[PDB]
Formats: C-alpha cells, structure tokens, sequence
C-alpha cells in the first residue's frame, strides 16, 4: 500500500557524487529497513544495501567504500550516495522497502523486498 | 556474492501456457530464496519469497520450490501481462545478491 | 441543718458495656477504638509511595512501553496498585519468581536505574531494533525499555558472550528473558540455530533454559512466549550471559537500595498528602488510639485492627440524675 | 448513699450539699475527686500504653500451587484477630466494672467520714442525708468538710435536742 | 470472700430455703420460716447471667481448622503449620483456664456483698428496736408480728411506732 | 422476736477453681468445656462427606480400578479417608504437587466427570489399550479408569495432537501422565523412539517432559515409572496435548465448582444417620459450649480447642450449709 | 487497696510486729507488745500462694525452638515465620504484663479488707464496753488485764461482764 | 487499757505496679521475669552439644578435610555452629536443599558413619585418587572425606552402575555430587567424554543430572563447580547409582538415630563442664521463672521469652510504716 517514487539528478560526472532521494508516497519508514537496489541496462538487479530510520545500516561489501545511505528529518524521505562514480555506475536505480518479519513483527530482517518504485536512469 | 545465474535466458511462448524458468547457485542458499517480477517502466514486483510462499495479491499462477542450489520457477499460464523480466534473489548470505534474470516473450 | 453527701450528674447518653449489665451511662468516657480513615491517599512521613497507576509490578519494573512515566521515580516509600492493572509483560510469557520479585522490590527505598549492557555498543554483531505490535507505544510497534531481543544479523547470528561485574555497590537486579518461539520455521528465521541454549552463571547463581518449540494458545496476537528471569548480584560479583539464540537481553538494570517497613498497597483511592503516619487501602489513619476497625491490611504506624464495634470505657460516674 | 447525682454539681465528682440559715449550695470535695481521676487517667493510660506493636505491612501473595501456604498464612492471621478480638473486648468489660466500683466506693468513703466528724452531732436519713441536733453556720459546714469539726463544741446543745 | 458474711457473721446458708439464694427466717408469736428475698436473688441472677454469657458468647466460632499434608523435602513448612498451631493451643488453653479462675474468685465476691447488703438493710431500718446478734439475727425490744416482720423485710419499718415500747423494753 | 438474714445451701458438690483456694463447693455451676462426642461421622448441615475408604485421593482422582465406586460421589462437606490407604498409584510413580491437590480437591463443593478426550475416536492410529498387571482388577490387567495409555500402532508412532476448551465455566482438573522405561529395548518396543517428549500448554501453562530411562527398584514389580501430572484449566481456556510417544493422555476431566469450611480427615469411624455442627476424627459434637478438648482437628462450627481437663465456673453460692 | 485500711484508719503498720502481717498491739497495767493475728496472717499467705503460683503452674514449659534458615528466594516464608513469632511475642507481652498489673491491684485489696475486717471482728466483741479512738484503736470502758486482751483476741469476750464498769465509766 | 488493730511495715524497697498507681512499695514480693545467663554453653540433662568449630553443617557432613576432628562426634544434645563458619563446601558449588537437610539433622542425636561404597572393591577400572588444592590438608591437595571423585582410567570411563541396600535399620543418608568442569577441554580430559550424565533413583526417589559445562567465576581459584546432592534412604529399600562420567561417588554414609528437643543454634559461647535444663545462644539458663526476657531461641524447658523489663507480683502489704 506504501508506495515510492525515486527522484535526482539523471546525470553525474565521475568526479561527482551521486546522490537519489526516494520519497513515500501514502506511508512513513514505519520501523523498516528500507533499501537501494541498482540495475545496469542488460543485467539483472544489484543489491547495494539498506537503512532503518533509528540510523542502522547494512551495506553490500562490494560497494562499501564508496555507499552510503541516510535518512531525513521527515521521515518520509530517505537517499542514496555513491561516491567516486566510476561510470560502472550507469544504472536504474530502485527504491523498495524490506518485506515485513511478520503482521505483528517488524525491526528485524527478512532478506527481500516488497513494495518498489519505477526506478530513475542515472548517466555517467 | 554467491553467484547464481539462469539458464532459461529467453522464454518464447505464444500461447497463454505454462512457462518455467529455474536459477542455479554456486553455493546453498537452503530456502532463502525470492523470485520477481520486472517490466521496463514499472515497479518491480515479489511474486514468491522462501522459495516456495507467494507475496500478498500475488496470483495462484506463481509457484514454485527447491533448496540448496537448485530452484525451480513456476508460471502456470502466461497471461499478456506475465510476459515480464523474472528473477531470483539469494538472501542466505551476505551479501544478497540477485541471478541475470531472464526475458519471458 | 443538714450535709447532704453525694456526687455529680450531667446531660449524657453515651454508655459503656459491663461484664454483669450492658447498658451503663456515665458522665464521661474515652473510646479506645478507631473507626475512621480520611479517604486518601497520604504520604507516610511526607514520602510518596510509587503510584503505578494502570501498570503491574511486572510492568514498572521491564519497562512496559505505556508506563513509562513511572521510570523516574526512584524514591519510595511503598507501593500503590491498581486493583486491576492492565500495563505489564506487553509480550506475554511466565514471570519467574514474580511473588519473590514484588517481596523485594516493596521493601527497596531507592532505584538506580542503569545501562548494564548499552543497546548501540553491546550487540554490533545482532539486531537490536526488533520490536513487537503487541508492545504498541503510541501506536506504533515497539518493546520493552529495559530489555532487548536480539536476532540474526547478515544471514548470521553469532554467539552472545558477555558479563557484567556489579561495581555499584548495591544489590543488582538484573532482568532478561527466553524466547519461545511458535515454530521452528522462526526459531530458524531469527536466530539460525535450531537448538539454542540460554546460560545465566554468577559466582554462586547457575541456569541454563532450553527455548521450546510450540504453538501456545494466542495472547496479545502472539503465538510464541517470552518468559522472564531474574537474579541479584551481590557488590563484587559478576552476572554472565552467554547464549547461541533466543536471548532477550538485559539492557537495563537496577541498582537497589535496600530499605524495610514498606510494602504493597492495592487501591483505587486518589493522592492526597498528610503526615499519615499510619494508612490503609481507603485512607489514612491519624489517631493514637489502642486499635482499629478500619482495615486488616494496614502499612505505618497503626492501631491494631480488631474485629469488634466499639471499644468504649467508662472514666466518669454512672450517670443517674435526681 | 446519695439518691442519685446532682445536676446542680460540676466542680468535681464527688461533693456535699451544704444547707444552713446563712445559705445553701453545693461544693465539691477536691481531695476524693481529685484521687478518683489520677486513679481512671492512670488506668486508661495503661490500656493504651500497653498495647505492643511493631510497624511493618502485613499483606502476602501467593500462586496457584500455593494454596497450603496461602491457607496457612489466612490461619495465622485469624488466629491473631481472634485473639486480640477475644482479648481486648473482655479487658474493655472489666476495666470499667473495676472504675464503676472504684467510684461507688469513694462515695461511700465521703460519707463514712462526716458520719465520724459528726458522731451523735446529726442522725442519718438514707439517701446519703445528715441532720444535725445543733444549729450549724457556714463555718461547722466547712469544718466537718475538711475533717475538722470539734464536735464535743456542739455536744451539749445536741444532747438537749437529742429527744 | 472480702466481705465475711458466707459461713462468717452467717454461719451458713439455709437448707430449708428454696426460693432464692437470698432471703430471710422470722420467729414471732405468730409462727416461723423462710421466705426469700426475691429482687435480691434475682438481680444476682441476672447479673450471674449476663457475666457467663458474656464469655460464652465473645467467643467467636471456631471454624475449620485442619492439618496438611507436607512431603519429605518440606519439614520445614510442616514444622511451622506445628508452630502454629501448638502457639495457638498454648494461648488459648491459658486463658481459658485463667478467665475461669478470675471470675470465680470474683463470683464469690459478689455473692458475698449481696448478702452482707442485706443485713445492713435491715440494720438501718430497726435502729435501736432491736440488737445486734451473731448469725446474721436481729433481737427485737418490741413484740414484732407477721404485719411487722413483713415491713421490716420490705424496708418499711415505722421506726418510732414502737419506740416507745423498745425504750421500755431496753431498760 | 427475730429476724435472721441468711442465704441459700443445698446438697450439690459441683466444685470449682478459684485463685485464692484449689477446691470449692457450690451450689450451681456452669460446664464451659466440651468432652464428649458421639463416636460417629455425621453428616454437616445435611451434607455427607466423601467416602474414600482405602481409597487415597491419587487412587480416587486417577481412577484405581479398585476405586470404582468413588465415581458417582458427586458431591460433599468433607472428605474421609482411612488412616492408612492401599489402594494409590498402582503404576508406582510420582505425583506431581499431590499434597496442594489434595488441599484444592477438598474445597471443591462438587464436579463433573467427563470425558475429555474420547476414547474410541481421538486417536485412531495409536494404541489406546496399555495395561499392567501392577493395576489388575480381579485378577485382570487394567490400568486407570480416567487415563489411556498411548503406544504406537503397527510398528508407527505418529505425532499427538489435541487440545481441548473450557466450555465447561468451572475450572476443569485434567490429569496426565509421562511414561518412563526401565530400559531402551522397552521404550523402543513401546513408543519406536529414542527421543520421545511430551509437551502441554495452557495460556499461561507451560511444560515439556523428558522420559528418562534409568534402572530402578521393583516397587509393584515394575521397573519404570509413571508420573503424574495435573493442572487446572480456567474457563474460556484452552489446553493443548503434544506428544511423540510415553504420554499417558487425560481421558476424564474434571469440571470443579468450589466452596468454603470444607477438609480433610483420616477417622476410621462408622458414617451414620446423624447430623452435626462440628465433625472430629473421633467423631462428632452436638455442643453449644465455647471449649472443647476433643481434638485439635476439626471441620464445621466449632468449639475452640483447649488442652483443658474442667472449665467450671459458678454461678451460685459457697455450698456451706449451717 | 479500696478497702481504706492500710495507712488509712490504722495511720501505717507496725515494724516492731514481726511475726505475721496482721495483728494486734496492747497497752495495759501488766504489759504492752505486739502480737500478730495468726489465724489471718496464715490464711492470707495460703491465698495468695495459691494464687501465685496458680500464675506460674499455669505458664506451659518453653520447649526448644529455633528460627528457620531460607535462602533469598524463599522470603516470603521467612517473613510468615517472623509475623508468627512477632504475634505471640507480642500477645504474651501483653497477657503477662496485664496479668500481673491486675493481680497486683487485687493482691493489694486483699490484703485491705483482711485488717479492717480484723477490726470490725473485734469492735463487734466490744460493743459498748469500749470507744473507737483514730489509728483503729479500742479504748477500754474498763479495766481490761492481760487475760482480757487475750480474750478479745481470741473472739471470747464475755460482753455484759463488763458492763457495770463501762456504764458508770461511759457517764 | 487500749486494744489496737494493725498490720506489718518493714524495710523492704521491692516496688511494684498496678492498674491504679505506678510505683508501690511492699513488704513482700516475687519476681517472676528471668533476665540472666551464665555465658556458657552447657551440657543438657547430662548430655554435651555437638561442636562445629569452624565447620559449617555442609562441611561437617561432606567430610571438609578440616572437620575430621569432628568424625568422632557420633551424639549429642544440640548442635552448635560458629557465626562465621569458613570450613563448609571446599570445592564450590550449590548444595542441594541445605536449609532443610539442616532441618532434619536437627533432629538427629546420634549417627553412625560407616562406609557406604568400599573405595578398593567398588572402582577397579576408575580413577580413585583425583584430589584438588582446593580441599588441600596441611600442605597437600585432597578432597571430602565422605565422598570419591570417579575419574577415567587408561583413557576409559566404563559406566558406573552400584547399588545399595539399607539394612542398617535406620534412615541412611547418602551423599553425592556431579562435577560441572570450566570447559570441554576439561570435561573429555576427566571422564573421556562430552555427554556425561548422572541418575539417581530408590523406589520413589527419582533425579537426572546433566553437567552445564561453563566458564564460570573463579571460587576458591576453581572455575568450574560441583553441586552437592542427598537423599534419606528407608530402611529396606536400595539406592541405584548409574553414570558415564562426572560423578562424585558416596564413599560413606550416616545410619541416623532421630529424637526430640534437640535443635541447631548458632553460637560463640564457649563449651564448659556445666549442666543446665535450658539454653541460650548466649548462654545457659538456670532458673524455674514462668517468664524470660534473655533470648526468644532455646534449647531445652525454658521460660517463656516476653519483651517485658521486670513481671514483679506483689505478695505483702503495702509497706507504709506508723
Ligand atoms: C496499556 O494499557 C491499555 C489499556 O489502558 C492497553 O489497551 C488495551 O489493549 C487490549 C489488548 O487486548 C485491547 O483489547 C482488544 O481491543 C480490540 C479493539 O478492536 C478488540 O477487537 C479485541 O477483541 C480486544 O477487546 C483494548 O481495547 C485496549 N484498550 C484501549 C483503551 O485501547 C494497551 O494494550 C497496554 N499497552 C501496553 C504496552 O502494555
Ligand atoms: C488395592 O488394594 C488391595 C488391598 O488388599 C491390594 O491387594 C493386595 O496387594 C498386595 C501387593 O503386594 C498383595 O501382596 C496382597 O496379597 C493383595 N491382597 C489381596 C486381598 O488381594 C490390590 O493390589 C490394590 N490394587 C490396586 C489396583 O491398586
Ligand atoms: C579452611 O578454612 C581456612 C580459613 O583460613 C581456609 O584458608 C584460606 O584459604 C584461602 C583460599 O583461597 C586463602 O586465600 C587464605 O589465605 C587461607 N587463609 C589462611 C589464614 O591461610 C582453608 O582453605 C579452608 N580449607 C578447606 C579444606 O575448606
Ligand atoms: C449539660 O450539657 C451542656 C452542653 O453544652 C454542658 O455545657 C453542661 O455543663 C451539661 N450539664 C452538666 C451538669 O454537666
Ligand atoms: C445497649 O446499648 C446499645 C446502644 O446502641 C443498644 O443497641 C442495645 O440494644 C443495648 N442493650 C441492652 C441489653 O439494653
Ligand atoms: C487507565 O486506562 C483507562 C482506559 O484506557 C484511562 O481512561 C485511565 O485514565 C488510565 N489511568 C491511568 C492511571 O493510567
Ligand atoms: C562478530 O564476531 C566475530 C568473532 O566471532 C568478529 O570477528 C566480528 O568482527 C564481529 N562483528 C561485529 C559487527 O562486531
Ligand atoms: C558458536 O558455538 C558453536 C558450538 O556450540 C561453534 O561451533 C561456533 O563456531 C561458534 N560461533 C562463533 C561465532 O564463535
Ligand atoms: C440432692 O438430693 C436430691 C433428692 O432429694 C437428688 O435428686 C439430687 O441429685 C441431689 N443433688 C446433689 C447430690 O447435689
Ligand atoms: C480437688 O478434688 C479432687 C477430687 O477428685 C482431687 O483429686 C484433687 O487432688 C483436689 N485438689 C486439691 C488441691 O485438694
Ligand atoms: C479396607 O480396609 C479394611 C480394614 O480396615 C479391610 O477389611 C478391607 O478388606 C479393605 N478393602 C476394602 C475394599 O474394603
Ligand atoms: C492418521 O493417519 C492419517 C493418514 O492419512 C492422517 O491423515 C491423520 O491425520 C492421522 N491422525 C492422527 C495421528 O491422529
Ligand atoms: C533491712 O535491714 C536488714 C538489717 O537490719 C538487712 O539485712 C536487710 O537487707 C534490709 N532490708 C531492706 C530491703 O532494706
Ligand atoms: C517508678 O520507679 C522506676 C524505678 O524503679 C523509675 O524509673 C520510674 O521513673 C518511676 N515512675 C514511674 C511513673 O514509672
Ligand atoms: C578456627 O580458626 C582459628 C584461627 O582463627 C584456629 O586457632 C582454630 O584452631 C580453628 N578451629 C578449628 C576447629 O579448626
Ligand atoms: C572392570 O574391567 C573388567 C575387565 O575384564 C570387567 O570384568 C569388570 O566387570 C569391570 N568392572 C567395573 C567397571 O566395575
């Protein structure tokens, strides 16, 4: 029922950082983890990491140096930062929501997710 | 990563029948699986999650099962709208990591 | 001329009882029996008690999300419940020793309430941010503020080794409980490990618990249970906890203070402060008479409660006027 | 001795009427009023005093297994009421049948002792009440009070009026 | 007793008296016998009454009260349920014996005040019409008939309608 | 002419105490304690006791076959049992909290008995027929008339699962047992495990059994052990029965409805047509005296106790005739 | 005691009496000295030791008993074997010291009325032939010799033997 | 000529209270409180105490290595312990049911210790001489004279399986322990295997220990812990020991001679040759009062403990003199 909608610059030169807000459209973070997904023309989904709005994250190794991801104020609102773009980074990128543990359990992982934005095209 | 991939890359099926695709891991992955849904343009969407469980509102058309590393993916009937990009997520390491995914046509 | 000798009489009708006849008035008497209490709730020597208001002892003490106004109040003069709380274990389960818990902590005067093992630091390895719809706070999803429940983390769920030395020279109540879940399918989900233990070692304390597997009728939405156990550490000693699953951690606990005199009091009555030196569930009691026919169960400096009307002796004459 | 009591007395407990050509009123006698409440204050402080207490609260809670316990706590704490209950009103009835009695005895001791300052000086009448053979003034009223009378004074006028 | 009138200045009661406790024996030219003293008796009834009663009835019913089962690992409760119980048994027998004693004592007293009462009563009602004899008697200076002895009882004696003739009588 | 003042003497010998003489005559006095009783066990304000004979409350409650006659004892005042029963556990083992039952049974005014979980249609694939020859009846093996013994069936031992609710509005007693073999060839042949479990929940009861297999002394020629089990379920609840093999499923039930002044007795007295206020072990009292020195054991409206030989007091006058 | 005898009609007692509590003290030509009244003093100390020793043989033996160790987790039956101990401390606390106030107060008035009832035994031996003089003193209306106080004592006092004497002495 | 009527004045200053006056001199007077003591503990009725020194029960009964001057001490008239006992259990762990085992032994006058498991013939495959410092004996590593540390042998642990019958005719105490190591290192080290386990049963007692293997605080510089069990065991019934490992054999036990009025007291009052009928834990009593206000624990036909100051009766005159 929450739904998102990804928003940012479509271009970003490799000496930039790149950085995509997704809003929640119908809902808050509501104690989720919420998480990024990428996705290069002609490959499949990319898994890059997610947060929980009390500031706890976890990343994909493979990108962990140059990733992160935060939370606003609004708590409606939450974005992705990839450093150093290396224009390997030419992808869609997607908002989606960690699936919820259980109707009565949430805080904790479940390892997919449930609800996804269209994505947005960035160009290096 | 525990590299998975698929190897039904493109699924050609006129008709509205029965399509299948299968996602094969280097790695066991036990029933820590889920399987999706991709159009261009559209949200993706979770059709199945531990292997074998549809996702709410998802039909009974999706099914499927296995363990360790090998899965199969169920389409009972190909609808106009089903003929979308399929993949399969591993999420019994870290970190998660998704196959090539295929183009159903 | 005449003397003529005799003694007073007066307008009196208050009469007293005699072992050969029962109704004797007399010119004067004192009433050694108290029937009166003032309806509120007084505050022995001027210090409140603990009002918990809604909540259990069960529910103060764990943090109940929705008693959370309480957590303040460190110091007590006894304790004040309502005779049908509503607020306490918000995740169903058995508290152990509860009987002995609320023994112990009636008679403690002040609360110290800490951080024995800090959510954000203790736990990098597991999840600290699981919470529960049935501890709703506010409406939303949350649990107990001195407790943690501690579940996998990246496919993952080391095993927990940590302990506490008791540096705060007062007794310290620790708290922590077992999770019990419905099915083996969340027993794997959560922890990654289908036979967990749970051991709680001290210098003299040793428990080991052993999570069960089993649906247990629904309560609060919750199929599964968590149970609730408890220890004190003498100064100088050391709490151990050790775990491969299931552990509801300890986040906080209490240094206690330990006191006497003081103890539990079950009333709906409002607050109201007086010196009552002595006090019942209806009321304080502010007389220096021998004994009382107001309440049994009384805490401070009271009269003896008997079963009887009226205590009343006679100081003056048998009071017949001619 | 007396009738009953005096409405028109309240300076003490115990007291005469003193009536003569020079006036007529009551008075009381401090000395036995006096006594008779040190004696009550004294008694009653002690019913008080003695009551031993300790201050603590008494309720327990006990589980559903508990049920021995649980009972056996309820007995002890019907036996103590029943105790203190049984106790306290059986001392209450004879602590004033004691103060009763006290009482009827002073009067009685005022009597005996104008009937000794007066000897054959007065004849008794019941209902506590001395008639003297002398004409007596207000002084005689206040020495027989006091235990002073000279009552060989008065003798030879009561002997002629003694018929 | 404190008073000595029972088998004292009494030398003892009366076994041909069987209306009351308290009462009295005439001689006169008339004829002789007993006749109790009914308000005298009856108000120590109802005072004897009201005492016996008021211990019985302070007492409150014993309700049940049985012993429990303990197991082997549980002497130490049962010791208690003992303790209890043998305390209680203590306190109780001690005063029940006691209160009896205390009241008996104090019976007797009583007892022994009502009948000295009585012969004071009549001591004031004949004055010097008649001497003070042993066994609780009074001797008379006049002829005192049935009418008389019925007056004397009742504490209507006319005093000074026989004065004359117990001034005589006196020497 | 005279006028003697006297009082009353007779020809009693009623003699009583004082504090200042050891021996007094008077003429009337008043018995304040109670010594006699009728030899009989009577009935309370016209209601019976229970009867159990030779019968212990384990042996009544689980259904000794030789306690068949306890059955249709529906109701009571207070419970009778022989000094020393015989007829108990005849599957030799132990009762779990079987003092506190007993002290809960005797408040229970009256039941129900009712089947819980039907013989002939909650299991059919397990064997419901397990017997010993340590409960024979007339020379039959038998086991407990409220108790199945529940063994596989053709070579499988399927998982148990039951439950049952509390539609019955009075707290429902159900008994069970847990199986425990001398040996593994037994528990093998009985039950084709080596790790069987027995597990019982309620909203707030919670237990899981572990058959042990020990070599033990011959008690009633068995080897192994049955344990008893028992819990109260409250109305509106549910209890719910897991088992993989060594459970001795509840087959009656019992629906309670409690009461006061009732408990129990051990007299070997005869039960007659008699009606009393106060019953002893001896048997009863039709007194309205304050003491008694009967017994210290007692049920109904009593006498209070006393170790006392005589409390006479008097009422009458120093029995001094002359 | 309520009585008024002690330091009351008798204005204080006698250290030079040492042979009983109640007695006599004479003065006449041929002698003077204290004597105590034996058929009193021995049936005053029979009373009252049975009496006090009805209070102590009445008092059970204490038989051993001890407190009870629990550990910190069984408090709430440590805490039902103090309130049990406190109980019956407390209420043989108080039945011992009310006891002995009572029975001291009654001890007190016994032992009143027993002199001034001594006293009325031997003014009704007396009558006329003697005159009540303050600190319950009899003075003679005649001469009263060694065997006379003797008599009087003992209850044997020929009353109108005298009598010639006292009237003339009476004036 | 004067007759007078009076009454006797001395000397005397024994003062009394009454109802009425709060201070009066008599002439005679009898003490009814007892407020002294000697300060010795004395023999009762010819019989001396049983003398822990510094031996607390638990290391008395285990057999302490330091409590061997007290194996001679088959009987006596009560049992005291000092206020600081330091010789109790020596190697460190939790000793089953203490308080009431203390309970029972109180009631024992005599015992007979005798060898329960012979040392040479019932081990001849196992370890037999394991000790440790910390149950060391001027200079050496020992261990509890009562009991016998089973350890492997050759690499081998063959299972234990002993019996013993009780014909001594009395109760038999028996005593044993399990060994619960710091680590697995530990555990494969001593017995040669990770899953010991330890079973207990007569024909009703029944219980299964399983060792918890943990690091635990160091006690007497040992890491890991042995808890200490028992069980009375009736004349004519046997004892079944089985185990695979870290058992703690009864090598003696005590033949028990229960009785009456002796009881456990805590005291540091020396011993002396003296009798006395009663006994504080300050000291004896020697005195026939009604009342004490010395001690509300004794040993022995005492007075009855009030919080009275002084219970003087008046039995004279009030002594006024004139
Ligand atoms: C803190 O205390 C409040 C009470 O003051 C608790 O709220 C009550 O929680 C119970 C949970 O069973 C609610 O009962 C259920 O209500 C739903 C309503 O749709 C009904 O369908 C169910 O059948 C059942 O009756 C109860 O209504 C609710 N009361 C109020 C006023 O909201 C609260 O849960 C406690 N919170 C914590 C953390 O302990
Ligand atoms: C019910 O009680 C009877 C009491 O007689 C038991 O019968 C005795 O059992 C013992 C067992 O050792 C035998 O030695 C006796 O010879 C038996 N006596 C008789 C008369 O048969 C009976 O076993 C008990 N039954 C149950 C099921 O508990
Ligand atoms: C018997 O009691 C003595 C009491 O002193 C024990 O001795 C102490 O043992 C500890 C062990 O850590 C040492 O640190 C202390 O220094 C020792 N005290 C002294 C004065 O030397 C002894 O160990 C106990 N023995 C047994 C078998 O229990
Ligand atoms: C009668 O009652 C009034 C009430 O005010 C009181 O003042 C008065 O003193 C009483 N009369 C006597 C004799 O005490
Ligand atoms: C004694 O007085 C009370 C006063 O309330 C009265 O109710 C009771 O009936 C009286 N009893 C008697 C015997 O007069
Ligand atoms: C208890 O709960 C009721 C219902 O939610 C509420 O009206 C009341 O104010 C609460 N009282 C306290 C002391 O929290
Ligand atoms: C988890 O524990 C391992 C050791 O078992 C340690 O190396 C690792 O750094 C820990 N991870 C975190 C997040 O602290
Ligand atoms: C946790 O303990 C198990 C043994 O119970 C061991 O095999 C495993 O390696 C341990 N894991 C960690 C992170 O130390
Ligand atoms: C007195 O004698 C009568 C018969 O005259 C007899 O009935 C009664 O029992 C006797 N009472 C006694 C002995 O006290
Ligand atoms: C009192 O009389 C009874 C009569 O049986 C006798 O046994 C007892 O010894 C007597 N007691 C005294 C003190 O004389
Ligand atoms: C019960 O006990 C009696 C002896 O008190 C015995 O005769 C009888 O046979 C036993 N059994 C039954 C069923 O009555
Ligand atoms: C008995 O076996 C059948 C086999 O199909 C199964 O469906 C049924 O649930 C089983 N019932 C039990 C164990 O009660
Ligand atoms: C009285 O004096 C005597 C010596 O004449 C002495 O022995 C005794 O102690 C004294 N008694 C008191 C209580 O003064
Ligand atoms: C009574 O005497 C004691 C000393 O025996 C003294 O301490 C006390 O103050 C006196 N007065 C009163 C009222 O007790
Ligand atoms: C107790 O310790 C002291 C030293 O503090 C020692 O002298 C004494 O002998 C010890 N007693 C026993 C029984 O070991
Ligand atoms: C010890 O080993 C021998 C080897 O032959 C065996 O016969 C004996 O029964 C064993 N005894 C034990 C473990 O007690």
């Amino acid at each position: 029922q929450v739904q998102l909608q990804e928003s940012g610059p479509g271009l970003v030169k490799p000496s930039a950082t790149l950085s995509l807000t997704c809003t929640l459209s119908g809902g808050s973070l509501s104690t989720h983890y919420w998480s990024w997904i990428r996705q290069p023309p002609g490959k499949g989904l990319e898994y890059i990491g997610n947060i929980h709005y009390s500031g706890s994250t976890n990343y994909n190794p493979s990108l962990r140096s140059r990733v992160t991801i935060s939370v606003g104020t609004s708590k409606n609102q939450f974005s992705l930062k990839l450093t150093s773009v290396t224009a390997a980074d030419t992808a869609v990128y997607y908002c989606a929501r960690d699936a919820p543990y259980s109707d009565f359990l949430s805080g904790v992982e479940t390892g997919w997710f449930d609800p996804w934005g269209q994505g947005t095209l960035v160009i290096v | 990563e525990i590299v998975m991939t698929q190897s039904p890359a493109t699924l050609s099926v006129s008709p509205g029948e029965r399509a299948t695709l299968s996602c094969r891991a280097s790695q066991s992955v036990s029933s820590n699986l889920a399987w999706y849904q991709q159009k261009p343009g559209q949200a993706p969407r979770l059709l199945i999650y531990g292997a074998s469980t549809r996702a709410t509102g998802i039909p009974a058309r999706f099914s499927g099962s296995g363990s360790g590393t090998d899965f199969t993916l169920t389409i009972s009937s190909l609808q106009s709208e089903d003929f979308a990009v399929y993949s399969c997520q591993q999420y019994n390491n870290w970190p998660w990591t998704f196959g090539q995914g295929t183009k159903v046509e | 001329d005449t003397i003529c000798i005799g003694y007073h009489a007066n307008n009196s009708t208050d009469t007293v009882d005699t072992v050969l006849e029962k109704n004797v008035t007399v010119t004067h008497s004192v009433n050694l029996l108290e029937d009166s209490h003032n309806g509120k709730l007084c505050l022995l020597k001027g210090i409140a008690p603990l009002q918990l208001g809604n909540c259990s002892v069960a529910g103060w003490i764990l943090g109940n999300p929705e008693c959370e106004l309480l957590i303040s109040k460190e110091s007590w003069s006894y304790i004040v419940e309502t005779p049908n709380p509503e607020n306490g274990t918000c995740y169903p389960g058995y508290f152990a020793d509860y009987e002995e818990l609320r023994e112990q902590l009636s008679s403690v005067s002040s609360f110290e309430r800490f951080e024995i093992f800090p959510k954000e630091s203790s736990w990098p390895n597991h999840t600290v941010t699981g919470v529960s719809a049935s501890c709703s706070h506010n409406g939303k999803s949350s649990f107990y503020r001195n407790l943690l429940w501690l579940t996998g983390k990246n496919g993952l769920y080391p095993n927990l080794s940590k302990s506490y030395v008791n540096n705060k020279e007062k007794e310290v109540l620790v708290l922590w409980g077992v999770h019990h879940p419905p099915n083996i399918g969340n027993q794997r989900a959560l922890y990654h490990t289908e036979n967990a233990y749970v051991s709680v070692v001290s210098s003299h304390y040793s428990r080991r618990f052993t999570p069960e597997i089993a649906k247990r009728p629904k309560v609060r939405d919750q199929e599964g249970r968590i149970n609730y156990y408890w220890t004190l550490l003498e100064p100088g000693d050391t709490i151990i906890f050790e775990a491969n699953g299931n552990l509801i951690a300890p986040w906080y606990a209490f240094a206690l203070s330990r006191g006497f005199g003081s103890g539990i009091i079950t009333s709906n009555a409002p607050m109201d402060e007086c010196d009552a030196k002595c006090q019942t569930p209806q009321g304080a009691i502010n007389s220096s008479l021998p004994f009382q026919n107001v309440h049994p169960v009384t805490i401070g400096e009271c009269p003896k409660y008997v079963r009887s009307a009226k205590l009343r002796m006679v100081t003056g004459l048998r009071n017949i006027p001619s | 001795f007396i009738e009953g009591g005096w409405t028109g007395m309240v300076d003490g407990w115990y007291g005469y009427h003193h009536q003569n050509e020079q006036g007529s009123g009551y008075a009381a006698d401090q000395k036995s009023t006096q006594n008779a409440i040190n004696g009550i204050t004294n008694k009653v402080n002690s019913v008080i005093e003695k009551m031993n207490t300790q201050f603590t609260a008494v309720g327990k809670e006990f589980n559903k297994l508990e049920r021995r316990m649980e009972n056996l706590n309820k007995k002890v704490d019907d036996g103590f009421l029943d105790i203190w209950t049984y106790n306290a009103e059986l001392l209450v009835l004879l602590e004033n049948e004691r103060t009763l009695d006290f009482h009827d005895s002073n009067v009685k001791n005022l009597y005996e002792k104008v009937k000794s300052q007066l000897k054959n000086n007065a004849k008794e009448i019941g209902n506590g009440c001395f008639e003297f053979y002398h004409k007596c003034n207000n002084e005689c009223m206040e020495s027989v009070k006091n235990g002073t009378y000279d009552y060989p004074k008065y003798s030879e006028e009561s002997k002629l009026n003694r018929e």
